[PDB]
């Protein structure tokens, strides 16, 4: 589709993890690569999600 | 089974994706995806090293 | 107790997961279920989760 | 123990709870629970098919 319009395939199976996804431009060498890859967030990851809730709604008080 | 029951698949560290275009053929984009760790239906993939990868281009019209 | 006032019996065993609740109305055969069960939170929804935070911050903003 | 001591008890999905009426004693209330899974203390507790359970009317005055 046009560059404008094109959109990644849709997939929903759960045997692969997605690591991204890479554009080509129409009839050209140059890509662009992104990468949308689901990533962990440890326990002081989800900490620091907490701390900034905290931090929201004290700011909204 | 215990893992992808608890957490699903997600990744550790790695698997950036960067285009080279190496020249291997004139009707494909070289790109590499940087070596990672991660854990798809609960088994772990760790690989060392980089993977080289490829995409036909874009000729439709 | 009226139906007013009816609550949920209280309980803190952790060797039990509570699924829901069951109310009863005063002699009829007609019953109200809900469901309270605590359920999980994966990475990709923990992910949502950290996105939704970030879009809260930057409304405050 | 690794499992409660990290999450604790939490279900992974089904579990609805449906009211039926059936009359198997006028004195009594059917109810479903469906077919689910859940990690109870720690040990998994996969249910293929749903359960039925009875309530028992109300007439305390």
């Amino acid at each position: 589709n046009i560059m404008r319009l094109v959109t990644p395939p849709l997939n929903t199976d759960p045997e692969n993890l997605q690591l991204g996804t890479v554009t080509v431009l129409p009839d050209s060498d140059e890509a662009v690569c992104i990468s949308f890859a689901i990533t962990r967030l440890s326990m002081e990851d989800l900490q620091k999600v907490k701390t900034r809730v905290d931090n929201l709604e004290y700011n909204q008080a | 089974e215990r893992t992808y029951d608890e957490s699903g698949s997600y990744k550790v560290n790695g698997f950036e994706l960067f285009s080279e275009g190496n020249a291997e053929d004139d009707d494909h984009v070289s790109v590499v995806v940087d070596a990672g760790k991660a854990y798809v239906k609960g088994f772990k993939v760790d690989k060392p090293v980089s993977t080289r990868i490829s995409v036909p281009k874009s000729y439709d019209l």
